[PDB]
RNA sequence: AUGGUAGGAUAGUGGCCUACCAUGGUUUCAACGGGUAACGGAGAGGGAGCCUGAGAAACGG
RNA sequence: AUACAGUGAAACUGCGAAGCUCAUUAAAUCAGUUAUCGUUUAUUUGAUAGUUACAUGGUAUAACUGUGGUAAUUCUAGAGCUAAUACAUGCAAUCUCGACCCUUUGGAAGAGAUGUAUUUAUUAG
């Protein structure tokens, strides 16, 4: 038909659309029951053949009736003769949809499942062998691109199902097939057991060179600390054992890592012996690449809490690495070690310092102490060493803060607060405040005297602190006021303790580290965030916590005065009247609370 | 019932109590009876253009009166708050705003001011076929509203097209008109909204003289920002 | 004669109240439409306003829903088996909402065959054993969720799971 | 239990008193005949 | 739970026997607002109560009152007592009075005789019950 | 009669009524009952019943 | 006015028909106020429905013509007409994903998608 017969063309298109659905619908319902052997050629020649040439570009967006027909042919072994016809044109057409750049995930998922089904469904004919080879080669070459396009977790899984099907089928026998499957896998890394099993089969059956697997080794080394469940660990150790076999250099490390991680329960005599081995010059022998899985395992044991021997040895095991940095002749090879110290240990120390468990924190506190004491090549902790006064005891604050005697803890935290000015801002925000803040929110009777002095210490520390970190410290505590009911009193007092360091920053500028030169920018931050948020909390009508929110008003009268005098006149009336609106309250005890707070404000 | 005594008529109409036996009943329309000014009262007793109901009928029948840009021929049509009345023959445009005493005042406005009105958002909800719309204080259903518009906000409606030109959120520091209670007709800035869930929400308002008063939220109408009203005030 | 006024009742403190006035039709109440199995008979009753209600005096058909497989088929009603409120309705086979009735399993049976290709893919075709027994017997238990006396319909849903077990023990 | 009439009440009800009068003639068969036939009822 | 002739269930809430994703039957619940914390026993309870403020089809609106529990003998409702000092102008003096209010109580609340209950007004539940218990103390 | 479960009906909540279940609810802080300068709600010849309409058990039939 | 066309009885449709006289009743009348997320609502007002036809039938009769009964009524039977906003029937479009990245607003292969009302069930919310 010519373009003139628009109506006739439209109806013909509808007939094709409806019929193609009709073929898919009937063939889905009675696909297996009826025998098509007579109609295989007639169906293929008149329907599939006219549309094979373009089939790639039409069916990119979402599955279509003609495409759904091909998928069922792929799924069902008896119907593979459709795929066999004409040098695998239809199978090639399916691959061409995959090869297209603009192919969307909705059509990949059905195809990739269909390709997996063919691999899993052996058929005894010559055409099948040619078919699977074409499907595998086209799939493997292009797998890493498809994964990136995928946006569904199930779509990830069906991909990995095809990869394991490849390993079981034995196309990984070939070197080129093995390389492509590795390239796809590293894309997935760049469900989990199925990955590890796929890695185990590809790695165990075949030797790999060290350069090929070095990147895999580092990531899989990191997977030790991330992994926690036993099934994750045993599979992970099995890979490392095989990572050892192929490359003789890693055989020693994988042997170590295996004896580091023993299962269901860990072999205490052997692991302790390994710890004696590394501490007594074994730490000297280990190479930079050997340290990694040893370290990641060590960070796991120190995180443990049930077995005293493991965390103690693990903490000293970390201490051996610091000595290993010292043993390095100069900075260059030390820098490569230092890079790992900054990348791996330091982030996990800081989160460790925020860990709730006391015995777990004390180990990390011990870890930081040794780093500050020995600073031959690592100079970021120089400020802490100044606080330490050469690591002198009762002067270090590291032994006192976790001392058995509580009075020694309390006497030490005041000293730290006094000497906050000598300390560098980043350390004050990243290490120190995390180690002490838990005393403020501690619930036990014994630590309240420590908590009160901690609030004073944090206030002084925040005074000698950076503007960016100090903001985040404030915003976190305001979130705690809304989010945490039980910690409101601890939060509000600490916010008042954080108001004042911002205060002593703002008068002389009209102190805090890296304070902005222009007073307008800090002023605005207060006007739209601090004054409104704290004010609305103060104005809330919940008599159960009315006493707890009174120190907010002190914080309000703080944050306003260093703002410009015009801003001062703007906000004090709203703050002070709210103090009066609680002053009018009938309760005598509450009124006394207003009177003292109004006094301190005054 | 269907008849209204003058003694029982609303106080705010200003109507003298002894003129006759009976007063006009506002017909059904955009505004409530107790919060509306029928065109007969407006045109005869405030404007003095007509001398009895019959000249009022003649005037309305001449189609010289437009309420919100459309001709009205009903003698007792219920014109109300923020309603624009246009008389093209006289080249006059009026907006109905309460005075401090609480009565409608016949406030003359310019053509641009007549072109638009303000409606307090009574309700925000989606109709059939998933089409959002807003119901204002005058019963106008406006579809496809701006998402930020919520209840208690005010929308500037263009009379010719009946579409929202702009909107004001209900927040502290906004300029506000009292549309009920003893403080009826007063203007002031919001200070605080006292929320009593399951009960009548109360708003504190401070005038330019710094005097403060409390009024129910249902009597609140945002008219602009402090010092920048969107309407010419009386 | 039927009225909905609360004036005729006794007070909270309990004085026997005296008749204020004659009965008004805006607390009007109407007779119970005792729906029963058989050839459809529905009457149209004019209510307050322009609204209308349908009075299914007789009905033998109903649109019953298989919630688990998410369908709804029109089926013949066999009879009332159990009604939680009063057993006389069961004895008189009066049709009301919450009444446990017996319905046609033929269309559901055919539908199941069509969609799963299996007499009564396999895991999906699996269903509760008790309902399988009900189909083998040929009679299906269902609960009426529509009101025949207001809408004129006897729609319902097939009993399953905990509800089916509870009613089976009650039976 | 007594409420709603679930229990039988044996008190007088005035409207129903003397609604009908008994027929003095009685059953067509004599009382002795009726007594005899019941004694032999169903053997 | 199933102690009645009919089967007790939350209307329009479905548990699919086939899917059997979770052992627990799906439970619908709501917060009544007014800063009244919905109790955890209601969230994970097994009771069915059409008049419960958190799980039933009843909404708390209007007056909120407080009272002292005086009777808890009947099923799922109680009788509370509220007292006040009424002013007599002729003598200019106050006299004590009290009134008894029947209030629905959900099974999620455990109430004895003597405790203080805050109650919320709702639609007419029964001949005399217009309120619903929303907080116990 | 007080309340719960389920049902019937309303324009809808609700013992308003119906089937089962518990024996409850107000009251000496005045329930209940009595008197009254509490003019300081009923019907269209008399009861019963039906019909219209948005709204009447209609001063209509 | 060669279909009628101004006015217009009758009839069919549409809308609306919603003072007196007796008794008496203590916050159960009434007044103020709250809620309807527990409801119906003519009318007014603002929005709102793309899913034989150059126009179908009497499945229709009044008014009207004419024949009669009865002491007789807003009592009446037979026969013959003729209409609707009365009674019934009823009928080659649009919007997306969009390869080709052809031209870079843009066209565009192919894939698709498309009332409302009642009742039940189910999913999202």
């Amino acid at each position: 038909e010519s373009t003139e017969e628009v109506h006739l063309r439209k109806m013909a298109s509808n007939l094709r659309q409806q019929g193609l659905k009709c073929l898919s619908s009937v063939f889905e319902f009675v696909g297996n029951t009826f025998d098509w052997s007579t109609s295989m050629e007639d169906i293929y020649a008149v329907v599939v053949k006219p549309r094979i040439s373009h089939f790639s570009d039409e069916n990119l967006q979402q599955p279509s009736s003609l495409l759904r027909l091909f998928l069922y042919w792929a799924h069902n072994p008896s119907l593979y003769q459709f795929l066999y016809y004409d040098e695998f044109a239809t199978a090639t057409a399916l691959m061409d949809t995959i090869s297209n750049q603009h192919v969307k995930e909705a059509v990949i998922g059905p195809i990739i499942e269909a390709a997996d089904s063919i691999i899993r469904n052996p058929v005894n004919d010559d055409h099948y062998v040619d078919l699977v080879t074409l499907i595998c080669t086209s799939c493997l070459k292009i797998l890493p691109s498809l994964y990136v396009k995928l946006s569904d977790s199930n779509s990830i899984s069906t991909f990995l199902n095809l990869l394991v099907s490849i390993t079981e089928m034995g196309f990984i026998q070939d070197d080129h097939v093995r390389s492509r499957l590795i390239s796809s896998l590293i894309s997935i890394l760049k469900d989990t057991q199925k990955i590890l099993k796929i890695l185990k089969l590809i790695v165990f059956n075949y030797n790999c060179s060290w350069s090929d697997i070095e990147e895999l080794y580092t990531t899989i080394s990191s997977l030790f600390k991330t992994f926690d469940e036993r099934n994750l660990r045993v599979s992970l150790t099995e890979l490392f054992i095989e990572l050892g076999r192929k490359v003789p250099e890693l055989e020693s490390i994988s042997k170590l890592v295996a004896d580091l991680n023993s299962y269901h329960e860990y072999d205490f005599p052997r692991i302790l012996s390994t710890f004696k081995g590394l501490i007594e010059d074994g730490y000297k022998s280990y190479s930079e690449l050997e340290w990694l899985p040893l370290l990641f395992t060590f960070l796991h044991f120190i995180n443990n809490k049930e077995e005293l021997a493991l965390r103690t040895n693990a903490s000293h095991a970390i201490m051996k690495f610091i000595d290993f940095i010292n043993e390095k002749p100069n900075l260059n090879e030390a820098s490569k070690s230092i890079s790992m110290l900054k990348d791996i240990l330091l982030p996990n120390i800081r989160i460790g310092l925020r860990d709730s468990l006391e015995e777990v924190q004390s180990e990390y506190v011990s870890v930081l102490s040794y780093m500050v004491k020995n600073t031959k090549y690592f100079t970021d902790f120089e400020d802490m060493a100044i606080l330490l006064y050469n690591g002198d005891e009762e002067a270090d604050f590291f032994t006192n803060v976790n001392h058995i005697q509580l009075h020694r803890r309390q006497r030490a935290i005041k000293r730290l607060g006094e000497h906050a000015h000598q300390l560098k801002d980043n350390s004050i925000s990243h290490y120190l405040i995390p180690m002490i803040e838990h005393y403020v929110f501690s619930d036990d009777e014994r630590y309240r005297n420590i908590g009160n002095e901690t609030q004073i210490a944090i206030g002084g520390l925040a005074q000698h602190m950076s503007w960016n970190q100090y903001k985040a410290l404030l915003r976190r505590y305001i979130s705690m006021l809304k989010t945490k009911p039980n910690q409101m009193k601890q939060a509000v007092q600490l916010i008042v303790q954080l108001s004042v360091p911002l205060r002593e920053t703002l008068r002389i500028v009209r102190t805090l580290s890296k304070f902005p030169s222009n007073l307008d920018e800090p002023s605005n931050f207060i006007k739209q965030e601090l004054y409104p948020t704290l004010s609305k909390i103060l104005g809330t009508r919940d008599d159960e916590t009315i006493i707890e929110r009174m120190p907010i008003a002190e914080a309000l009268v703080n944050i306003v005065l260093g703002l410009t005098n015009d801003d001062i006149t703007n906000f004090l009336p709203s703050i002070l009247t709210n103090i009066c609106q609680v002053l009018r309250s009938k309760s005598e005890e509450l009124r006394d609370a207003v009177r003292v707070t109004l006094g301190k404000i005054s | 019932k269907k008849h209204l005594k003058r003694l029982a008529a609303p106080h705010h109409w200003l109507l003298d109590k002894l003129s006759g036996c009976y007063a006009p009943r506002p017909s059904a329309g955009p505004h409530k009876l107790r919060e509306s000014l029928p065109l007969i009262v407006f045109l005869r007793n405030r404007l003095k253009y007509a001398l009895n109901g019959r000249e009022v009928k003649a005037i309305l029948m001449q189609r010289h009166v437009k309420v919100d840009g459309k001709v009205r021929t009903d003698t007792t049509y219920p014109a109300g708050f923020m309603d624009v009345i246009t008389l093209d023959a006289t080249n006059e445009n009026f907006r109905l705003v309460y005075d401090v005493k609480g009565r409608f005042a016949v406030h003359r406005i310019t053509d641009e001011e007549a072109s638009y009105k303000l409606g307090k958002v009574k309700k925000v909800q989606l109709g059939k076929k998933g089409v959002p719309y807003v119901v204002t204080h005058d019963g106008r259903t406006i579809r496809y509203p701006d998402p930020n518009i919520k209840v208690n906000d005010t929308v500037k409606i263009d009379l010719a097209s009946g579409k929202i030109t702009d909107f004001i959120k209900f927040d502290a520091g906004k300029l506000v008109y009292v549309t009920g209670g003893r403080n009826l007709g007063r203007i002031g800035t919001i200070v605080h909204k006292e929320r009593h869930d399951g009960g009548f929400d109360l708003v504190h308002i401070k005038d330019s003289l710094d005097n403060t008063f409390v009024t129910r939220l249902n009597n609140v109408f945002v008219i602009g920002e402090q010092g920048k009203p969107y309407i010419s005030l009386p | 004669g039927i009225s909905r006024d609360s004036r005729h009742k006794r007070s909270a403190t309990g004085a026997k109240r005296a008749q204020f006035r004659k009965k008004r039709k805006f607390e009007l109440g109407r007779q119970p439409a005792n729906t029963k199995i058989g050839a459809k008979r529905i009457h149209s009753v004019r209510t307050r306003g322009g609204n209308k209600k349908y009075r299914a005096l007789r009905i033998e058909t109903g649109n019953f829903s298989w919630a688990s497989e998410g369908i709804s088929k029109k089926t013949r009603i066999a009879g009332v088996v159990y009604h939680p409120s009063n057993n006389e309705l069961v004895r008189t086979n009066t049709l009301t909402k919450a009444a446990i009735v017996q319905i046609d399993a033929t269309p559901f049976r055919q539908w199941f065959e069509a969609h799963y290709g299996q007499t009564l893919r396999a895991a999906s075709a699996k269903i509760e054993s008790s309902v399988e027994s009900q189909f083998s017997a040929g009679r299906l238990y269902a609960c009426i969720s529509s009101r025949p006396g207001q809408s004129g319909r006897c729609d319902g849903y097939i009993l399953e799971g905990e509800e089916l077990a509870f009613y089976l023990r009650r039976l | 239990k007594a409420s709603k009439g679930r229990k039988l009440n044996y008190s007088v009800q005035d409207p129903i008193a003397n609604y009908e009068a008994p027929i003095t003639s009685g059953y067509k068969w004599s009382d002795d005949q009726i007594d005899e036939f019941f004694a032999g009822l169903l053997g | 739970v199933q102690s009645e002739r009919a089967f007790q269930k939350q209307p329009h809430i479905f548990n699919n026997p086939k899917v059997k994703t979770s052992k627990r039957t799906k439970r619908w619940y709501k917060n009544a607002g007014l800063g009244f914390k919905t109790p955890k026993t209601a969230i994970e309870g097994s009771y069915i109560d059409k008049k419960c403020p958190f799980t039933g089809l009843v909404s708390i609106r209007g007056k909120i009152l407080t009272g002292t529990v005086v009777s808890t003998k009947m099923h799922r409702t109680i009788v509370i007592r509220r007292a006040y000092l009424h002013y007599i102008p002729k003598y200019n003096r106050y006299e004590k009075r009290h009134k008894n209010v029947p209030v629905h109580v959900s099974p999620a609340f455990r109430v004895q005789v003597g405790d203080i209950v805050t109650v919320g007004q709702c639609r007419p539940i029964s001949k005399t019950v217009r309120f619903n218990v929303v907080k116990v103390s």
